[PDB]
């Protein structure tokens, strides 16, 4: 039940695991992880508003167990960095819906055997282990050295 | 033996004979040359049926 | 599905006039207004048959927009005798017609069971 | 408990499964001993074939529905479907579509009553494959030397404890179901080679699998225990523990 | 009025055109199936499956038009 | 009235259109059978059994048209 | 009567359409028989019989049309 | 009026013409898919996908035609 | 007036003729792609791109007709 933001290149045309993140969430603890900025897919990959509406139906007719947990693990402090109006709207709507969030925490490791997810609070440096049953994460980015060795990037690793 | 076949409605000749030589002699020039399967009853029906994503059970 | 289709088909039979009776009354008088206009502009020969609907464009539309225009012309073309007379006229045999000869088609329509007045 | 049971003494756990090729029913029930010619009645009475079909096929079928009648007393079968049938039955003379929409909810009720009253059948081949893979059991039991002494498997009545299974506290699900669809039972086994006996207790529940709407396994052993007893050794094997299984998978909550 | 009805019944006749192409379209699909079979008769299963599936889509359009026919005939 | 009748019969003539295409589709189907047969005659039975099956579906539509033909002619 | 008879005889002319497609289906069939014969002449008689056999399925539609033709021409 | 109305329903019938060609076009596509498969059945999934894709594009035209039909029938 | 208006609607239906041939042309192109693909599947990407391009050019003529249709319908 580990899902991501893009499909690997090994999947053929007959694999549709990407579409089972929202459908196959019958029970368990769900975690939507966001990596540390800068990352790709800031707003075009936020699907925690459609899942809530689809999972609100599952609780109505019993498809989704009542003892489930969905929390948004955002490594960053704000969802939209360069737009306060949008980020304020998101955090406002997330609370209106009833979703819980945890800031300064980023996914670190995933155990495929026992379904263990190792998180770490960058603010306190305290890492924890949490059982998961439906895990979604936006693929984290990484700065390329050939752009830093040439003295082009600035700080984070973006072009100056 | 002939009564047992009649009372069990095994009225297909040579069904309970391992070597239905009489059936082979009658089918030497038959289209679709075949003999009755062993212990075949005229009432048994093993037909199956399934539904698939494609039509006609394919 | 058959239950719903068989039901709405009944409601549209029992009810239905609540929403379409206006379009039926509209097409009723409309079917009479265009018919009345056809008799005004149409070539009727010595018998009541529109034999020249292609005389002009307006005649073609008046003939198509009518209800009885198709019948008066069809019942005339189906009467073998009236067509035998026309075949004689084309060859050069023609004369005057009495009031009884003018209604030769009305007698033919009545025989079929049509309701025609003015014999 | 086995719902379909005739006066036949043999093979009670297979009576509903076995499809005989008889044109009619045998004159007498399967003999448990060699009897005398005068113990049985020659040329059984007239209309005997019909009497047997009623007491061997009809009656035990109604005893099944009566034994498990508590599983069909839901507001959907009791009030909704009969009420839906009466609403269209008042207009049955107007058209045919009303006769259909009035009989459909009755055919739907029969189907739910039919499937819910059947004896709960788990995939027994999956089970034996599971125990014969355990080494602690194969030490004393083998399929070529094992025999059944007792068998019990029946649905659990009513809703369960609303702390271990909070799923069933759903008013929408309760409208369609009065039972849980879970079953509990045991297996009394014996091995004629080693002389060992064990009681294989198990609890089942329906679970979802690999799909969104369809159930994966209607009888999933979330608790499977074996209390083995031998000449002078008593063992307790735990093939499936409920504390570890209920944390990974939850029931299905059948509707309709 | 009467003519519009006369055209409606005519449009209903036009539905027999796909019926003609469906016959030709069917003979072609089964013509290739024969040749395709003779070239590699080991794979009867897959080829045969694709035949009927293709046939389904072919006839699907046939009855689709027939449905469209009766529709315009009464609507 | 009499006009729609003249159209009813006119449509009934159109039913002979598939009757034409069915003939063409046959010559094509049997042509593939010959080539497929000359290609691998050892597998005749399989190639053959599939031939008539296809043809059965072909003229089935032909009969189907005649059905609609008489329908519109009398319905 | 005479008006409908005019379209009746006209419809009878439509029956000459399969007569055309049946000819084309024939020219195509014997073409496949010839080319297929060259590739494997060892089974000449087999191909030959299937050729004429296929042709019989062509005149089927032919006679069917003419039958249906004279029928509506008088029914 | 009624004349323009007669053409409206008449065009509505013409939409069944692509339905005929869509049927024929489908048989040809699958006939090739069969032959394309018997040649190299190793690419079932690939050839199979490419087949249905092309077929999907055909239904686009089919639905497009019908859409044009009702539109012109009321506009 | 009403006559020319009727012809305008009639020509609007004529646009469905390229739609029919466009559907048939699609099946033909993809059939050639399928067979050409099974023969050399290593370069599917090349053949695949050329396929969709042709299909686009086909719709080009399709849209041209529809454009031409509405044009004469109002001009
Ligand atoms: C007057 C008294 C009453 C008489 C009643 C009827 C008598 C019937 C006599 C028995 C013959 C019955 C014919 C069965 C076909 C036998 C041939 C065969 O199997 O085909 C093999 C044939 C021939 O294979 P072959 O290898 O054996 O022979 C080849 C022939 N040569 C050598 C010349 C090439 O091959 C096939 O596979 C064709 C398959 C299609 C067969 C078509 C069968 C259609 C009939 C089945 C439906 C009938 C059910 C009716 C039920 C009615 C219910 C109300
Ligand atoms: C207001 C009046 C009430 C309505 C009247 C309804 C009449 C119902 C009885 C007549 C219908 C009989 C149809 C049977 C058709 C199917 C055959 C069959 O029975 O299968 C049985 C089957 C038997 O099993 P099986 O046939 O499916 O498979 C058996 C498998 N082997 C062979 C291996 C054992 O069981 C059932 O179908 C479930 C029980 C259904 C019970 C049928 C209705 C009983 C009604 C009881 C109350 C009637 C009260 C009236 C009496 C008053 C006093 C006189
Ligand atoms: N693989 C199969 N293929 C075709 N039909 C099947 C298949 N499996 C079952 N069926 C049909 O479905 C019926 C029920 O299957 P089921 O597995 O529940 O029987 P079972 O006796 O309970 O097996 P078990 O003893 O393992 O519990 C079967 O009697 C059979 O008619
Ligand atoms: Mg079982």
């Amino acid at each position: 039940p580990v899902y991501a933001n893009r499909d690997p290149e090994t999947w053929r045309s007959a694999q549709h695991k990407y579409s089972k993140y929202i459908s196959n969430f019958k029970s368990g603890d769900g975690y939507f992880c966001i990596p540390e900025y800068p990352y790709a897919g800031e707003v075009e990959c936020f699907n925690f508003f459609v899942s809530d509406e689809v999972w609100k139906w599952a609780q109505h007719h019993g498809a989704l167990s009542p003892k489930h947990t969905f929390t948004i693990v955002n490594a960053n402090e704000k969802f939209v960095h360069y737009c306060d109006s949008a980020d304020a709207f998101i955090k406002e709507r997330l609370e209106k819906r009833g979703i819980r969030v945890e800031y300064n925490t980023k996914l670190l490791e995933v155990h495929q055997d026992g379904q263990k997810a190792t998180f770490i609070n960058t603010k306190t440096g305290e890492k924890s282990v949490r059982d998961y049953n439906n895990l979604y994460s936006i693929v984290p980015s990484k700065r390329q050295e050939f752009l830093d060795k040439a003295g082009l990037t600035n700080g984070n690793g973006l072009l100056n | 033996e002939l009564e047992e076949l009649t009372e069990t409605h095994n009225y297909i000749p040579g069904a309970k004979d391992d070597v239905n030589l009489r059936g082979y002699l009658a089918t030497q020039f038959a289209w679709g040359k075949k003999v009755i399967s062993f212990y075949r009853h005229p009432a048994d029906d093993f037909k199956c049926a399934k539904a698939t994503k494609n039509m006609l059970g394919r | 599905g058959f239950g719903c289709f068989s039901i709405i088909n009944y409601l549209y039979g029992r009810y239905g006039y609540i929403i379409n009776e206006s379009s039926q009354k509209r097409a009723a008088q409309d079917l009479l207004d265009n018919d009345m206009a056809a008799d005004k502009i149409l070539f009727k020969n010595r018998v009541g048959a529109p034999t020249r609907p292609l005389r002009s464009l307006d005649d073609m539309m008046a003939f198509l927009s009518g209800s009885a225009t198709y019948d008066q012309l069809a019942d005339y073309a189906s009467y073998n005798h009236a067509m035998d007379v026309n075949q004689d006229q084309q060859a050069g045999l023609d004369s005057w017609m009495s009031e009884k000869d003018k209604n030769m088609v009305k007698y033919y329509q009545r025989s079929l069971g049509k309701k025609v007045e003015g014999i | 408990q086995m719902g379909f049971s005739s006066d036949n003494p043999y093979n009670k756990r297979w009576e509903y499964k076995w499809k005989h090729s008889y044109y009619t029913y045998p004159r007498d029930y399967e003999h448990t001993e060699v009897r005398k010619p005068q113990d049985s009645k020659d040329v059984p009475p007239i209309y005997f074939a019909y009497y047997k079909d009623f007491v061997d096929r009809w009656l035990p079928g109604m005893n099944m529905w009566w034994q498990r009648r508590h599983r069909i007393f839901d507001k959907f079968n009791v009030y909704f479907l009969p009420g839906m049938s009466l609403f269209f039955y008042q207009f049955a003379d107007l058209a045919l579509g009303f006769k259909i929409m009035a009989a459909f909810p009755l055919f739907l009720a029969y189907t739910r009553i039919r499937d819910k009253t059947l004896d709960p059948d788990f995939k027994e081949t999956y089970l034996r494959d599971m125990i014969y893979q355990n080494p602690e059991i194969t030490k004393y039991f083998n399929e070529e030397t094992i025999h059944v002494l007792d068998y019990e498997f029946e649905y659990l009545p009513g809703y369960l404890c609303p702390e271990k299974f909070p799923e069933y506290q759903n008013k929408t699900w309760q409208f369609f179901n009065t039972d849980t669809a879970q079953a509990e039972g045991f297996f009394k086994f014996g091995d004629v080679e080693s002389g060992a006996t064990m009681t294989l207790k198990f609890k089942t529940m329906p679970i979802p699998g690999k799909f969104r709407y369809q159930v994966g396994e209607p009888f999933y052993f979330y608790d499977l225990r074996a209390e083995i007893k031998c000449d002078g050794v008593y063992k307790e094997v735990v093939l499936v523990d409920e504390k570890e299984s209920l944390k990974k998978i939850r029931p299905f909550l059948f509707l309709i | 009025m009467l003519l519009v009805k006369a055209v409606k019944v005519l449009v209903m006749g036009g539905c027999m055109l796909p019926i003609a192409f469906g016959a030709l379209g069917t003979g072609v699909l089964f013509a290739g199936f024969n040749v395709a079979l003779s070239r590699n008769p080991e794979e009867t299963e897959s080829l045969f499956n694709n035949t009927l599936m293709g046939f389904a889509l072919i006839e699907t359009f046939i009855f689709m038009s027939i449905g469209l026919g009766f529709f315009v005939l009464f609507a």
